[PDB]
């Protein structure tokens, strides 16, 4: 359960063309030590990476987003919906516990607080 | 009374009147003084309220509320000094002056006698926050937060000026609140519900419900240098207490309609909580507190049968501190490292010994150990919206699992080793970072000796 | 912001002033010489007085005749309570 | 707490390297290269790590295997792990 | 002999802080002190009984304690 | 529970007992099986389900326990014959399976 | 002895072992942060509030 | 440093103190010794015995 | 991974998971070579698909028969009381805020300090330019010329030749 | 002290001592050491005050209003004559919070003064106590307009419908 | 602030996060039984409810049940102790043996006179408590370490406590507590001079055997670790023994 | 102070070489299948081009994996992808989705019969019919 995480699976020899998945990250920690040696710094880096995670994320969808998919219509099934739940619950009690309280007593003489 | 609107308008030229640097420190002095002031005729009755004129009764009323408002003041030259002194003193005077012309009013609002010195004061902001949130910014997604700062707070406030003008040449004047001793109910209509839906949506639309908060975060995310203004924005919005001055009465007995602002509201403080924890930017994920269990008080005011405003009023005041606070935290730590990036900051609490004890502090009073006045002040809500009906105990039982959850990962994603790349990040928290971030948890847990001083009249 | 000066708020001198006029303002004259005002501060909200003025008559109605926690309705055959 | 030298270092690895009789005590101790005694491509590399894990006992990470050819190699840097000499 | 080197980024800011309070607060502290025992001793809270007092008694100034 | 006429005094935790609480009793052996003064029961300190029987005899148990107070045994002969006061009403009232057994089959 | 000093019961594979592990630590702690983190917050989240 | 009060052990099996062992050997007597009154006088159950309640009658 | 190489990973692991299900010293001395039969029953044959079945069935055999809580090694990849001690860490470059009389304490060693800065002060002309002329465009992985071809230095100066210790 | 029947207790029945006993008892050797650590720098300070503050002796006096106002006066728009008629009132919602207080206290006078019987004593607290609270909520609670307190305007419109209600339309009465 | 002692070691600081999520659920519970007492009786006062008492307790009660689950370390909320012994090993001791894994079973007798009714409340305890021993015990063979297997030792410990709350035993079930402490603080630092003086393990493999220079606290553990077997005629003879004799006779 | 084009833009097709990589290299070759692609049911603005999602999940696993640091701490310069649910979270067990759980939760659930009886020891079963008699049943005397 959650995963196999397949840790074999198959290989060899296929994709040893594939080589230099190594230099793109080999390029920059290169840059990146070359960066981060240096005598007068003090002070962080631009990291992009960073950059390009929140601002991909927070903002950068309503500007993407488009009122289409009725998967993007499904927050009806979560945002209205366990609202109106919540209300059916309630209003039931609030009266069922009204009821009582006129024909018939339920609490006790020594309650004043409430 | 005009022992205090005289002394902080007379505040006004001590400080431009002055010379160069000593600005500063000139204003900061006096505004502390004036704290003598404050205490000083108030905390009388008590019993048959205290009205000393015509047109003020300070605060007697039981919501002393006053208080802090003339505390926050000198915090903000102690808080706001970091990267003001950057630019030039004429403008400095300015943002001095604008920043005292927002405590003038509030001064003048908790008090106003009546509802229509209220209104046109409880509008009579929004002229000095706007001005601090635009200019002094920090990113340029700030000029869409002037906008919708506005365009809420002012779009339904307007109707408030509708109903109060039809109230007062209706029944008699309403030119005192201490005259009700005539008022007639409101049964029903498909008018009466306006009147009571006029008389209430613009208070709502300042403590956020779960809908139309679309502001709240807009305006904290992006805002002045030091929360200097952040901190009196969360002032401000508690300040929506006036709803204890009208639903209390002016309409008592339709609570017919009051359960789309119970569950609209007590299904929303079980969510945006969680909708807080994946949050990358740390001014955002205190700006969700400030939504939950602020928004716990409209739960707390629309049922009426107190040991309500017993906890009620504790909480306005509650985190009126702890969320304060925190604004003040993330500030600093914001002014070494220049990113509100949540994860950049990390392996603190090595490099900053005494500043762990002010981490702990503070995400201690929301979990609200029993001592406090946090949990006193919710175990009088719970008590009551208990009697209620019995299953509130669940949601309002849950918020008090996901926001120990929520605190924690705060702090704790402060605890672990990064020496990464930081050569920044060395100045010890000279006096004022561990000064001005005192005068809150001295203040606040101090109350707990004798909290018969936080109350209402009940 | 350290050329090995020591330092608080800004400069060379009155920061050493602001340091004092925070510190001692702040509070020892308020937290403290102000704290000790309500802590003693006179009765508030009228209870002191009435613990006694509730203890008093208890028993002044208990030793006579008269019954305790009357909730009578103020003196009835004072209102002519319209039927219909 | 305890003290540690380099000469334990070179002794104790030169005692249970003269402890297998699978290699005679009158080889070369600090420089046989390894290679000499190499045979085969397994069963001695990851073969002698084995057991001189069985007395400091940490991890004896993988990638450092290919440092051992040098029979002063593996002394060299477990100087380096565990804090050892000056 | 066997022997290192201790290492702490800063012990001085801190400790040149917490005396501004513990010296200030304790400075406008003490005074308030005497004045909190002292004052009570000589000078305390009675009684009752009841009274009078002719036309009627002083103005506030009703309370039972030393500064109240 | 052998008179279930009302009761004078309302006090329950039945400080109104029958007249002295029994386990069950009587019904025949014993009729009556006497138990202690309820003025003395509940006038010293004595807890529910030390209202049974042998009241009486526990009730000297105490007496010389607070006697010798630097002392760790007072009497192991009555505490033993504690039993034999309760052992022996135990004991008693373990035939009440057995007259039931019989008397509930055949006749 | 019958567990280290008998007569070899061999490293058998086949076993259950449900019992060193109790296996309710594995999926729970697995999943109450996963059916809950991200799912009534990534869609509570941005996904909807910016929506 | 500290100082060499006593050496490690290359599984030489190191010495004891000699009063290491006899002053906590007189703490084997404190269970075998407390032990005694077990037997004398208790026996594996002090009870009286339920003699069978043949009186039906 | 070069395909030579692939079975000491697992021949690595495959005697560690052994010792944690044996008990008595002698039981996993014993299984050794009993065990260690296996493995060159086929010594010497093809390196491919041949002998790839030494890889193939490899897989099952072991992960059945796998996880009997192994030893852990206590300071390792995991494990109890392993990354243990943080409560020092030695954030090295804490040396600089002091406002001394902090400083009087250790004078030699703060005039030991700025005489390691000299190298790190000026070594760059040629440090920085020679990794200008050493990796053409693309390098992979990014240390310098062994020596630097005279005198390095450090050159990795100092971040991971003056790193923290342990204690 | 105190006011007694403010405050009343039953009294003190003390033990009566059993020796019995050939043995030492250490509490006398406690209560005949302990006493003499206390006394002197105890109860001589508490006399070197009460003496020293034989210099002088202030005054607090018992205040007492004056209650002409009276209920259900007067003209019903009135503000002058209907401000005072809650004066009436609120101090005597004040009072009936605190006489609950009073006699709750005596109720634990019941219990851990006796507490094994809990049952066969006190003879009164408890079926009194029971007999006071519902005299209390009762026409002299506002509720649910607690939260107002609603004076005088609800208190009395309970206590219409503890008139208009109860003794006439009880059919038949 | 104990568990969270060792920064870093991502397990550690993850160790507290356990135990401060599990005890605010079993939080929820005790403030329902808080509010309860109010809108019925209108007081808390742990006398008064004595002297005046009440009649339904089911809901009041259940929520009581439930806040006794969280830090009596019952099942379901169980998998927090295991991983709680994650920081120092004087923290454990302390942590465990009379103190913090008490009140969960402690808070409910204070209860007892007012629980001896009411079948519902002494139904679901026995019926709870007792499972919990099996999943402890079938999950302690096997394990591999010194401090866990003590910690589960604790965790059984508890099945015959809450028992003896389910079957009305008061007092019988406290004096458990009472002789039980003297143990698991001096087991557990007994194994100190284990782990610290072999440098470390922790492991109950590479132990080796009774004497090579332990030969005090060898005896400790078997003194001890006989003493929890049963109490031959051992201190808590009074204990484990005068229940399984006693609330043995009973409805069980 | 990142000028121009700094995070996705209107995808997810926009030109796929086009993205990764001109700036942020998810992909070397625009395919690794890194290539800013997975946007997986879109019409949801959601997850626009980004050089980004579905890549691979259950953690980063925090293990000796030193080419520098390479997951949670160290901070390799720039991979991000999805994160912040990964530092609780890890990977494969030894055994694969039984539930004998809710089995052995269930086990005691056999017992729920057991409840419906009693314990009473004394006397024993011997099998009855009507001889049971909790109280009494014949007369009393
Ligand atoms: C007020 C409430 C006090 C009780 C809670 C605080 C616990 C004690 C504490 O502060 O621990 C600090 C300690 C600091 O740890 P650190 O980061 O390693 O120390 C860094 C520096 O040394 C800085 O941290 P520190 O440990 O050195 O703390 C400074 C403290 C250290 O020196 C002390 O005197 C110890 C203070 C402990 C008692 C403080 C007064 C108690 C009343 O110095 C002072 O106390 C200054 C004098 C203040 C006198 C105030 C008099 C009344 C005004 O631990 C904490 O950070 C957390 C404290 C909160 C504990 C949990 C509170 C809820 C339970
Ligand atoms: C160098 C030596 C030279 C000689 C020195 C002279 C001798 C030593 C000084 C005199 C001794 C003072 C001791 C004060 C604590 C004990 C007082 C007491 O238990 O009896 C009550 C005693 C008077 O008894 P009483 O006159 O019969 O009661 C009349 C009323 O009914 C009272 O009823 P109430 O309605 O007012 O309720 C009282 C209650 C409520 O009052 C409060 O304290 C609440 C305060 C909250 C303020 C809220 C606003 C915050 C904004 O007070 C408390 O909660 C206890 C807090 C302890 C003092 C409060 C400190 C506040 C700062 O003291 C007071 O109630 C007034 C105290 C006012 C604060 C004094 C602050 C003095 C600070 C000096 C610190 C000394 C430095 C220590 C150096 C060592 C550091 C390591
Ligand atoms: C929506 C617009 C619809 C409003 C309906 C008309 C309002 C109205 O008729 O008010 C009812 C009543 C005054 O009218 P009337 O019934 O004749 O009073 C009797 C006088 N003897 O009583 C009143 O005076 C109520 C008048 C105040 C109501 C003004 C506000 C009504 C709409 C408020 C909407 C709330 C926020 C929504 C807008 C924000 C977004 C733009």
């Amino acid at each position: 359960t959650t995963l196999d995480p397949a840790e074999y699976d198959i290989s060899s020899e296929t994709r040893k063309a594939q080589a230099e998945r190594l230099a793109i990250r080999s390029r920059l920690k290169r840059e990146y030590q070359l960066q981060y040696y240096d005598p007068s710094r003090r002070g962080v880096i631009e990291d992009p990476a960073l950059v390009r995670w929140t601002y991909a994320r927070s903002a950068n969808i309503y500007p993407n987003f488009r009122p289409n998919t009725k998967t993007s219509l499904l927050g009806a099934l979560f945002g209205i919906g366990p609202l109106v739940f919540w209300y059916y619950v309630f209003k039931t009690d609030r009266d069922r516990k009204e009821k009582l309280i006129q024909e018939g007593k339920l609490d006790r003489t020594f309650n004043i607080s409430y | 009374m005009l022992k205090y609107i005289i002394p902080t308008i007379m505040l006004m030229p001590l400080t431009w009147l002055s010379k160069n640097n000593m600005i500063w420190v000139n204003s900061t002095a006096h505004s502390l003084l004036i704290s003598f002031t404050s205490l000083l005729l108030m905390n009388q009755f008590g019993d048959n309220s205290l009205n000393f004129s015509l047109l003020f009764f300070s605060d007697s009323l039981s919501t002393p509320l006053l208080i802090l408002t003339m505390w926050l003041l000198p915090l903000m030259l102690m808080a706001s000094q970091h990267h003001l002194s950057k630019e030039n003193l004429t403008r400095k005077k300015l943002f001095i002056t604008m920043l005292i012309s927002l405590q003038l009013f509030l001064i003048m609002t908790f008090t106003a006698m009546e509802l229509i010195l209220f209104y046109i004061l409880f509008e009579a902001t929004l002229v000095p926050t706007l001005i601090i949130i635009t200019r002094w910014g920090n990113q340029t997604e700030r000029l869409n937060a002037g906008l919708y700062f506005l365009f809420y707070t002012l779009a339904g406030s307007l109707p408030l000026l509708v109903a109060l003008i039809y109230i007062q040449n209706t029944v008699g004047s309403l030119n005192f609140l201490m005259l009700q001793y005539w008022v007639q109910p409101v049964h029903n209509s498909w008018s009466n519900v306006f009147m009571w839906l006029a008389c209430m949506m613009a208070f709502m639309v300042k403590m956020p419900l779960y809908g139309l908060h679309l502001w709240l975060p807009k305006a904290h995310v992006e805002a002045p240098i030091a929360g200097s203004m952040v901190l009196a924005a969360v002032l401000l919005k508690l300040g929506g207490y006036g709803m204890l001055r009208i639903t209390l009465i002016l309409n008592p007995m339709t609570d017919f309609m009051a359960y789309p602002f119970i569950m609209l509201s007590l299904w929303g403080m079980i969510m945006t909580s969680s909708i807080c924890l994946r949050q990358t930017d740390l001014k955002s994920l205190i700006a969700y507190s400030s939504v939950s269990h602020m928004a716990l008080v409209i739960v707390a005011i629309l049922i009426q049968t107190p040991w309500s405003y017993m906890g009620a009023t504790a909480l306005m005041i509650a985190h009126g501190l702890t969320s304060s606070m925190l604004f003040c935290l993330a500030n600093s730590n914001y002014e070494r490292i220049h990113s509100r990036t949540m994860i950049l900051a990390r392996g603190l609490q090595t490099l900053l010994p005494l500043m762990a004890t002010w981490w702990l502090l503070a995400s201690l009073t929301n979990l609200a150990l029993p001592p406090t006045i946090n949990l006193i002040g919710e175990l009088f809500v719970v008590m009551s919206t208990f009697s209620w009906s019995n299953i509130t105990i669940i949601l309002m039982g849950v918020n008090m699992v996901i926001t120990a959850l929520y605190s924690l990962y705060m702090l704790i994603m402060t605890q672990r080793g990064k020496y990464t790349y930081h050569i920044n990040n060395i100045s010890p928290s000279f006096t004022r970072e561990n000064a001005l971030m005192s005068l809150h948890i001295l203040p606040l847990l101090l109350l707990t000796l004798n909290p018969k001083i936080i109350l209402g009249p009940l | 912001k350290n050329p090995d000066s020591h330092g608080y708020d800004k400069d060379p001198a009155v920061d050493i002033w602001n340091m004092r006029v925070v510190f001692f303002f702040g509070f020892s004259i308020v937290l403290v010489l102000g704290s000790t005002f309500v802590a003693y501060l006179p009765d508030y909200r009228m209870q002191e007085w009435a613990r006694r003025e509730a203890e008093r008559l208890v028993k002044y109605r208990e030793a006579h005749g008269l019954p305790i926690m009357e909730s009578n309705c103020f003196d009835p055959s004072k209102i002519q309570l319209p039927e219909d | 707490a305890p003290p540690l030298t380099l000469e334990g270092i070179k002794d104790r690895v030169l005692y249970v390297l003269k402890l297998y009789d699978k290699i005679d005590p009158e080889k070369l101790s600090v420089n046989s290269h390894f290679m000499k005694d190499l045979g085969l491509d397994s069963l001695d590399q990851v073969e002698i790590i084995m057991a001189m894990e069985d007395e400091f006992g940490f991890e004896i990470p993988d990638i450092d295997a290919e440092k051992l050819m040098c029979p002063q190699e593996i002394v060299d840097y477990i100087a380096d792990k565990k804090d050892v000499y000056e | 002999g066997k022997r290192l080197f201790i290492i702490k980024p800063s012990g001085f800011y801190d400790k040149r802080f917490l005396k501004l309070l513990r010296f200030y607060i304790l400075l406008t502290g003490i005074p308030v002190a005497i004045g909190i025992t002292l004052i009570n001793v000589f000078i305390g809270e009675a009684e009752l009984a009841e009274i009078p007092e002719g036309y009627v008694p002083e103005h506030w100034e009703y309370f039972k304690h030393p500064i109240s | 529970a052998r008179r279930y006429l009302g009761d004078a005094s309302v006090e329950p935790d039945p400080l109104r007992m029958p007249t002295f609480p029994p386990d069950y009793g009587f019904p025949e052996r014993k009729e009556r099986e006497m138990v202690a003064t309820q003025q003395e029961m509940n006038d010293a300190q004595l807890v529910l389900q030390q209202r049974d029987y042998c009241a009486h005899y526990l009730i000297r148990f105490l007496k010389c326990k607070r006697d010798s107070f630097p002392n760790f045994l007072a009497c192991k002969h009555e505490r033993h014959d504690w039993d034999y006061c309760e052992h022996l009403d135990y004991v008693k009232r373990m035939k009440e399976f057995e007259r039931e057994r019989r008397l509930l089959q055949r006749k | 002895n019958m567990t280290k000093n008998l007569k070899y019961h061999y490293p058998s594979n086949a076993f259950k072992f449900s019992t060193l592990l109790g296996y309710f630590p594995t999926i729970m702690h697995r999943l109450a942060p996963y059916m809950n983190l991200s799912m009534s917050q990534k869609s509570a989240s941005s996904l909807l509030d910016l929506i | 440093g500290g100082g060499a009060h006593i050496e490690p052990r290359y599984r030489q099996f190191p010495q004891l103190t000699r009063s290491q062992v006899i002053q906590a050997e007189f703490f084997s007597a404190t269970m075998w010794f407390w032990i005694l009154w077990r037997f004398w006088h208790d026996s594996d159950a002090v009870l009286g015995h339920f003699p069978y309640p043949d009186p039906s009658q | 991974l070069t395909h030579q190489q692939k079975v000491l990973r697992l021949y690595k692991r495959a005697l560690r998971h052994l010792e944690s299900w044996c008990i008595h010293r002698d039981k996993y001395r014993y299984f050794a070579c009993l065990l260690r039969a296996r493995f060159d029953e086929h010594k010497n044959e093809k390196d491919m698909v041949k002998a790839t079945q030494l890889l193939r069935e490899a897989e099952e055999e072991f992960w059945h028969g796998q996880h009997p809580q192994p030893y852990i090694f206590p300071e390792s990849p995991g494990g109890t009381s392993y990354e243990r001690y943080e409560c020092y860490k030695v954030p090295e470059w804490c040396l600089d805020d002091w406002h001394p009389s902090e400083k009087a304490m250790y004078p030699d060693y703060f005039a030991k300090r700025e005489q390691w800065k000299k190298l790190r002060r000026e070594s760059w002309e040629r440090e920085v330019k020679q990794l200008q002329e050493e990796t053409p465009v693309g390098g992979p992985r990014t240390e310098a010329l062994p020596p630097a071809r005279k005198q390095g230095d450090l050159p990795p100066l100092w971040w991971h030749i003056v790193t923290r210790p342990r204690e | 002290s105190w006011d007694k029947d403010v405050y009343p207790e039953p009294p003190r029945r003390t033990p009566a001592p059993s020796p019995q006993t050939s043995l030492p008892n250490p509490i006398t050797y406690l209560t005949k050491a302990f006493d003499l650590l206390v006394d002197r720098p105890v109860t001589l300070v508490r006399e070197f005050i009460e003496r020293q503050h034989a210099k002088n002796k202030y005054y607090y006096y018992h205040r007492e209003f004056r209650r002409v106002p009276d209920i259900t006066e007067c003209q019903e728009k009135d503000v002058l004559c209907m401000f005072e008629a809650e004066m009436q009132w609120r101090r005597d919602y004040k009072v009936d919070q605190e006489i609950v207080n009073i006699i709750q206290e005596r109720l634990k006078a019941c219990q851990q003064r006796e507490g094994e019987s809990h049952r066969q004593n006190c003879a009164k607290e408890l079926e009194q106590f029971t007999q006071v609270v519902k005299a209390y909520q009762d026409r002299y609670h506002d509720l649910g307009a607690h939260y107002s307190a609603r004076k005088c305007l609800a208190k009395q419109k309970q206590r219409m419908l503890a008139e208009r209600k109860a003794a006439k339309e009880a059919a038949a009465a | 602030l104990l568990i969270g002692w060792w920064y870093g070691r991502a397990d550690a600081n993850t160790a507290a996060l356990q135990a401060i999520l599990y005890n605010r659920i079993g939080d929820i519970g005790f403030i329902l039984a808080m509010a309860w007492f109010l809108t019925n009786l209108n007081t808390w006062d742990l006398q008064q409810i004595f002297m005046l008492n009440p009649s339904d307790s089911n809901m009041p009660l259940i929520g009581l049940a439930l806040a006794a689950t969280g830090k009596s370390a019952q099942f379901g909320l169980h998998p927090w102790l295991p991983s709680a012994m994650e920081g120092p090993t004087p923290v454990s001791a302390l942590l465990h043996s009379s103190t913090m894994v008490v009140a969960g079973i402690f808070l409910l007798i204070r209860f007892y006179p007012l629980t001896e009714n009411n079948k519902y409340i002494q139904s679901i305890t026995l019926c709870l408590g007792a499972i919990t021993t099996l999943f402890t015990a079938m999950c302690a063979l096997t394990q591999n370490d010194i401090k866990k297997i003590i910690a589960f030792s604790t965790s059984s410990q508890l099945g015959l406590m809450m028992v003896t709350i389910g079957i009305n035993q008061p007092y019988l079930a406290f004096l458990h507590i009472c002789t039980h402490a003297f143990f698991k603080a001096m087991l557990f630092m007994c194994s100190g001079s284990i782990i610290h003086s072999l440098n470390d393990e922790q492991d109950i493999r590479k132990m080796g055997g009774l004497f090579k220079a332990m030969p005090f606290t060898t005896t400790a553990l078997i003194v001890g670790s006989l003493a929890l077997t049963g109490m031959p005629f051992l201190t808590g003879f009074y204990s484990k023994d005068l229940i399984i004799e006693a609330a043995n006779t009973s409805y069980t | 102070a990142s000028h121009i084009t700094k995070d996705m833009l209107p995808g997810p097709y926009p030109k796929t070489p086009e993205e990764r990589a001109a700036a942020a290299k998810k992909y070397n070759m625009r395919v690794e299948d890194y290539e800013p692609y997975p946007d997986d049911g879109t019409g949801y603005g959601d997850y626009p081009k980004l050089p980004d999602r579905s890549q691979q999940e259950r953690d980063p696993w925090y293990d000796w994996d030193h080419p520098d640091l390479r997951l949670n701490w160290g901070e390799p310069m720039h991979w991000d992808l999805d994160m912040y649910i990964r530092n609780r979270v890890d990977t494969s067990p030894t055994p694969v989705n039984w539930n004998l759980m809710c089995k052995h939760l269930f086990g005691f659930v056999a017992f729920m019969l057991f409840m419906f009886w009693v314990g009473e020891t004394y006397p024993a079963y011997q099998p009855v019919g009507p001889k049971q008699y909790p109280y009494n049943n014949l007369y009393l005397e």
